[PDB]
């Protein structure tokens, strides 16, 4: 809690039901406590890591989402001044557009708790099973249910962090159709504050990322002789490397 | 074999007798200290066995560790109240018997034991919270080894960590209750003539960073073996040889951080043993 | 199922694509003739599109609980099939 608090010291947030910062930190602790308790087996070999990186994901994600919520709120406010200047038959329906204006407050209510789920997916879920992910999500959602944070009930990790332009780009390279494989690719790309470890039997992934970075893609393996030097050349001139 | 539990009590009386030449006002307190130290030993040996954890292994060397750990605090501390000395004794008792303890059920067991022992041999109402978190002793703030204020220490670390953050490798962290207690633990270790501390920290706890820090406070060259998949024993030998030659023939004062990853073969660890 | 989440995101991207088209022409054809009207008949088509979303959101609240009712039966099918694949994998 001491560490969590100082990491979310930066305060994007606005008043909620119930404290707001105090709630967020208590969730993440109760999630980390539930993650290792359900998933990991063996007696107390492993300890807090994902927790730090889960907080770091949230900070990067709230900042990215609150600045984009305020950007779309600015896009409907600039359209409000332009329709009022004009006032004719259809334009008064457009003015009515307070349904959207009313909608924004409800959208902003859930963005803090939506970022909680998105960060947890990026950090805790990467190596979990189709069923293992879904089941933890429920424990997270019911934790989000106990605490007075609002989340989107009809929420989908893919649609929330993937853009249709990127989702097309990935498949074009040759990523598989599956939801599981989409989430995985999203987890790899979206957050790169840390090096990703891709595990796939069929090295079909080693080509996917190659198609995406093209010429820039320089391939190495920890086993080759020239590895020691070839990485120093890859780092010096911005080469995208897969090991 | 081991002696008596009644010879041990007697032998360390003579040990306390010698060190209480420096606090003559408590010359009458040597016996109940010697009896308490032995009691603490007998109990730790009994409560924490190799059945729970393999490293739970106690011997009169602990006693000797404690008795000397007590002297060094006195020989370089403020003139001492009785409330000082028992807390001085209690600090060493914690670092000698309980730092090795895993988890919390056993760690709290010792807190109660330490309380139980003082009450049985040194009956005072002047004691405070005897938990390790509450007794913090240092020579970072004072010129004499003295119990320091929690508020005074945290701020002192905060001003020195920024400096260490600026001067050395740039990595920001949150300085917290555990970390202050641990900074002093490494500090005492790195101060003693032979200073060897092995830290058991899971990962990302920060054990490697604190070590670099406290070494920097003590003014130690931080050597970290540059090993890799294609490192030979000869490489590590060279790393070791230099660090040794610099320590005697250049008077260097190096702190060698060895991670578990660095021991690549049996021999690498054997080299560390010989050292 | 596929078009439900597809046209959810597509119409909202086209709602953002048409808002940009409206603002581009409103600033260009303020000194010109009343061209904005030629995009306003496309904005008249948007009265299907804005309310198409409302049409789809209404049927979603009807589709989702039926989708979740159909997961159970297939779970009954699903649980046996893995145990069978496990067995054939083990050979």
């Amino acid at each position: 809690s001491q560490v969590a608090n100082n990491m979310v010291d930066v305060i994007p947030m606005e008043f909620t039901d119930f404290t707001i910062r105090d709630a967020v930190v208590n969730i993440l602790i109760h999630f980390d406590r539930n993650f290792y308790q359900k998933m990991k087996v063996g007696v107390n070999p492993r300890s807090p890591g994902y927790f730090i990186d889960g907080l770091r994901a949230l900070v990067k994600l709230v900042t990215a989402k609150y600045q984009d919520l305020q950007e779309n709120q600015r896009f409907v406010n600039v359209g409000l001044e332009k329709l009022n200047e004009s006032v004719k038959s259809l334009t008064f329906e457009k003015e009515r557009w307070l349904n959207t204006t009313k909608q924004f407050s409800k959208t902003s209510q859930e963005l803090i708790g939506n970022c909680i789920i998105s960060s947890i997916y990026e950090t805790y879920f990467g190596h979990l099973n189709e069923r293992e992910r879904a089941d933890m999500l429920v424990i997270l959602k019911r934790l989000l249910g106990k605490f007075a944070v609002k989340y989107d009930v009809n929420y989908r990790f893919i649609d929330y962090l993937v853009t249709l332009d990127e989702k097309m780009k990935w498949l074009e390279c040759g990523l598989d159709k599956n939801d599981y494989f989409l989430e995985n690719m999203s987890i790899v790309m979206n957050s790169q504050d840390a090096v990703p470890f891709l595990l796939d039997p069929s090295s079909h992934m080693i080509t996917v990322i190659s198609n995406y970075y093209g010429n820039k893609t320089v391939l190495l393996s920890f086993l080759e002789e020239g590895f020691v030097k070839r990485l120093e050349n890859a780092i010096r001139f911005g080469s995208v490397v897969i090991i | 074999g081991y002696p008596s539990g009644k010879s041990l009590s007697q032998i360390y009386e003579i040990y306390y007798k010698a060190i209480f030449k420096l606090v003559p006002e408590f010359r009458s307190y040597t016996e109940p200290f010697a009896r308490a130290s032995v009691h603490l030993y007998n109990e730790c040996k009994a409560r924490y066995s190799t059945g729970l954890q393999s490293h739970y292994l106690f011997s009169p060397r602990e006693l000797t560790r404690l008795v000397r750990g007590v002297y060094t605090a006195i020989n370089t501390g403020p003139r001492q109240t009785l409330r000082s000395l028992i807390r001085l004794w209690a600090y060493e008792a914690w670092r000698i018997f309980a730092d090795r303890l895993v988890g919390v059920k056993e760690k709290n067991s010792f807190e109660q034991l330490l309380y139980e022992t003082v009450d049985k041999y040194l009956p005072n109402q002047d004691l405070g919270n005897i938990s390790s978190t509450s007794l913090l002793f240092s020579g970072l703030l004072s010129l004499d080894f003295k119990e320091v204020n929690k508020t005074d220490l945290v701020n002192f670390i905060e001003e020195r960590f920024k400096t260490f953050c600026d001067e050395e490798l740039e990595v920001p962290m949150v300085i917290h209750e555990s970390m202050v207690d641990h900074i002093l633990r490494i500090d005492r270790a790195l101060k003693q003539v032979q200073g060897h501390m092995m830290l058991i920290g899971a990962s990302r706890t920060g054990k490697t960073i604190l070590t670099r820090f406290v070494a920097w406070l003590n003014g130690l060259k931080i050597v970290q073996p540059k090993i890799h998949r294609h490192s030979n024993l000869s490489d590590f030998d060279m790393i070791l040889k230099k660090a040794i030659s610099d320590c005697s023939l250049k008077e260097s004062r190096t702190c060698l951080i060895i991670d578990e990853s660095n021991i690549l073969e049996t021999a690498f660890l054997e080299r560390m043993n010989t050292l | 199922r596929e078009d439900l989440i597809k046209l959810n995101t597509e119409y909202k991207l086209k709602l953002k694509n048409l808002e940009k088209r409206l603002l581009e022409e409103l600033n260009n054809s303020q000194g010109n003739m009343l061209e904005n009207d030629e995009l306003m008949v496309t904005l008249n088509n948007l009265k299907k599109e804005a309310m198409n979303i409302e049409k789809k959101l209404s049927e979603s609240e009807e589709f989702f609980p039926q989708f979740d009712n159909l997961v159970e039966e297939y779970s009954i099918i699903g649980k046996h099939s893995v145990k069978i694949f496990s067995m054939l994998e083990k050979f």
